[PDB]
């Protein structure tokens, strides 16, 4: 998307945050027409701000918007459980420009690093013509990691697959992936790993055939 | 080119108009002045 | 009030053609703009177009070109969409919107977006009708740091999506974190769900995942037991 927004923020209930639409002169600069839209999950986009500054009938009182110069931004006082969901900047520079969307949530949880869990391809699966193997994770926070595979050491990017998290009952979240290979492919290799990596500090798995 | 005479042009609905044909071959000559252009998009920056 | 109401979802397979439709309802039809957006599942918003009802007057954006078939039925108040070649990545659903100030006269706008449709999800899948196999994830010794454990099992091979995972016939919910079902590389689908059982357990209780595939009917209950080494 041609406008940039942050990934995901996190305030306290009752608090307020800024979220940050920035491009080029040629749309946030040169334009009036930065919009705004809520989104609740599973459900349609609804408008929220408009002409970089406008609120549609029936939007409350707590939200508003801005832009500084070549930066338009978006406002939201007295937060509320009813505002937890997904936020995009839209504004026009000749097309339709829009902002990648940012996630809301609540603020004061302390950092937590993650959990892994790693298994070999069950026998049943061996005899079945497949090699595919799970690796799970859960209860972490703040919520951005980056997962990868290395047969030994030189990577493989064949065969990969990826869920996308949910918040579990705990205020933090959990996920899952796949590999898809061959009995050739798992009886031939040392092992395989699964490993992690957050705010500098990193973390691994691995398991092997038997 | 092709001819149609039902038209309901100005788009109205409720009431449309039938043009009754003419004999024989028409021919009209015109004289043209004057046009009417929209444009593209954001595509490609600076590009075509 | 006004309304946008779109087409249902489908489920066809790719290089085919999709058309989805919006109806509204509750304004002056003829005089207001229709945008179509869809939004590829986690993704933003992709903007497809849009429909002047006003003789026809269209406007499509660059990327989206020639894919995309937009018209409406001025008579019967139904505007419709076309998308073709059909590719995985054609997979999203589908919005229609309108531009918020509109008249039968003069006009502008470009921002506005307010009445949107409900969406329409196309899926894009070359798989077919297989029976997956099932098989437990089974913990280990060193995965046991505290005295708990993590398991589950995998739906792989099956198709079409999804498949839930419930455990013991509904008798543990605790801990229990199911993984939304994704698309392999093959087509066949793939899911998988967690729990979390303590390790002075591990003798004294069954943990077995109920996994259910309907459309290729082969239902694998797999019970995860520990690893006899
Ligand atoms: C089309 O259309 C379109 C749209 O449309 C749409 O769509 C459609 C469909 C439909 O729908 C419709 O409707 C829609 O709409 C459009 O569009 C567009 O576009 C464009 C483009 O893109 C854009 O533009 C941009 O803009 C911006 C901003 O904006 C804003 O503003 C505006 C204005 O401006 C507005 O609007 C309007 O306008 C108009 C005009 O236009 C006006 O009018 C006017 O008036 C005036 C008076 O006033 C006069 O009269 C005149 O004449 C007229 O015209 C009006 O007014 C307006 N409106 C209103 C309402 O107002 C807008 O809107 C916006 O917003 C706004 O704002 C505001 C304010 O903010 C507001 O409010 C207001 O306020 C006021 C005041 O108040 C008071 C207060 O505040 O309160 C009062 C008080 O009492 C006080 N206080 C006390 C205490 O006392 C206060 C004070 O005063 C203060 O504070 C002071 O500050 O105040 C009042 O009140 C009023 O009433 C109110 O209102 C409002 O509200 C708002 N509104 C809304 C929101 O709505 C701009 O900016 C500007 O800038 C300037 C500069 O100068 C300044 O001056 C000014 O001021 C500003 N403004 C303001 C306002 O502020 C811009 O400009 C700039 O940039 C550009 C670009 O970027 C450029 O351009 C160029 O041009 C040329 C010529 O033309 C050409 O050629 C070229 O090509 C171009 N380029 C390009 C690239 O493009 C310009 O020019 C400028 O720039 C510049 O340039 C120059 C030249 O070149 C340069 O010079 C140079 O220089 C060199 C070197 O240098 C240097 C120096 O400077 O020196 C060097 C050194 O070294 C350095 N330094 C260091 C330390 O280092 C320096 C540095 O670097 C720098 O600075 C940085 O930057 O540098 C050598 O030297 C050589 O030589 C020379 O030359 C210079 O530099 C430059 N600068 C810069 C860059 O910066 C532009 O313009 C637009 O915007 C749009 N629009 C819309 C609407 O969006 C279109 O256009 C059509 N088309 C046809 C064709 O048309
Ligand atoms: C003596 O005086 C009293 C008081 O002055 C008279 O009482 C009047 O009685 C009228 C009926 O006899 C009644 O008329 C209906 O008004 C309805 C309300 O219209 C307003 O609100 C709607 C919707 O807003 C609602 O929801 C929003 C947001 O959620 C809220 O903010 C609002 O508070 C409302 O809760 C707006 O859309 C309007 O713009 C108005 O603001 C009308 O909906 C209703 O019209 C419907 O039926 C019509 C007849 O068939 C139809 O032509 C029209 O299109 C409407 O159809 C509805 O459903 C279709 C379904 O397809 C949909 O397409 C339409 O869009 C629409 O939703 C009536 O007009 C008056 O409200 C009532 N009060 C007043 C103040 O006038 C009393 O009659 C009078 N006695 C005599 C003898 O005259």
């Amino acid at each position: 998307s041609a406008l940039t927004q942050p990934a995901s923020v996190s305030g306290s209930p009752g608090q307020s945050i800024t979220i940050s639409c920035a491009g080029s002169s040629r749309d946030v600069g040169g334009f009036d027409l930065v919009s705004w839209y809520q989104q609740h999950p599973g459900k349609a986009p609804k408008l929220i701000i408009y002409e970089v500054n406008k609120r549609p009938s029936g939007i409350s009182s707590r939200f508003s918007a801005s832009k500084s110069g070549n930066t338009a931004s978006l406002t939201i006082s007295g937060l509320q459980e009813e505002d937890e969901a997904h936020y995009y900047c839209y504004s026009y520079a000749d097309g339709v420009a829009f902002g990648g969307g940012t996630k809301l949530t609540v603020l004061g949880q302390p950092k937590a690093a993650p959990s892994v869990t790693l298994f070999p391809p069950s026998s049943e699966e061996l005899q079945a013509n497949k090699a595919t193997l799970v690796c799970l994770i859960s209860d972490f926070y703040p919520g951005a990691v980056t997962v990868a595979w290395k047969a030994d050491s030189s990577p493989v990017k064949a065969g990969v697959e990826t869920t996308t998290p949910s918040k579990q009952s705990n205020n933090k979240y959990a996920a899952s992936s796949y590999l898809s290979l061959t009995p050739e492919q798992w009886k031939s290799h040392r092992s395989y790993s699964c490993q992690v990596t957050h705010e500098g500090s990193t973390v691994e798995k691995t398991v092997a055939p038997t | 080119c092709r001819i149609k005479q039902i038209i309901n042009m100005w788009q109205r609905i409720g009431q449309a108009m039938y043009a009754p044909p003419i004999q024989g071959v028409i021919r009209c000559v015109s004289n043209i002045t004057g046009l009417i252009l929209t444009r593209d998009g954001g595509s490609t920056n600076s590009t075509t | 009030e006004v309304q946008l109401v779109e087409s249902g979802a489908q489920v066809k397979k790719p290089g085919a053609s999709v058309t989805v439709s919006c109806t509204a309802s509750g304004y002056k039809f003829t005089g207001y703009h229709m945008h179509w957006v869809r939004q590829a599942p986690g993704r933003g918003l992709e903007w497809m177009g849009w429909i002047n009802p006003f003789r026809g007057a269209v406007k499509y954006p660059q990327n989206f070109r020639g894919r995309v078939s937009m018209t409406r039925d001025t008579s019967m108040e139904i505007f419709y969409m076309e998308l073709s070649r059909l590719t995985s990545d054609d997979t999203a659903v589908y919005y229609c919107a309108r531009e918020m100030f509109d008249s039968s006269a003069d006009w502008s706008p470009w921002r506005g977006m307010v009445a949107w449709g409900q969406g329409t999800l196309v899926t894009v899948s070359s798989a077919s009708t297989k029976g997956p196999s099932v098989f437990p994830l089974a913990p280990s010794s060193k995965s046991t740091s505290g005295g708990t454990a993590a398991l589950g099992c995998l739906v792989k091979d099956y198709f079409p999506e999804p498949v839930t995972v419930s455990w013991n016939s509904g008798a543990l919910t605790s801990g229990v974190h199911t993984f939304p079902a994704v698309l392999q590389s093959s087509g066949l689908y793939s899911l998988s769900s967690v729990v979390t059982v303590p390790s002075s357990s591990l003798g004294t209780q069954t943990y077995i995942c109920n996994v259910n595939h309907k459309p290729s009917n082969t239902k694998v209950d797999k019970r995860v037991e520990p690893k006899s080494c």
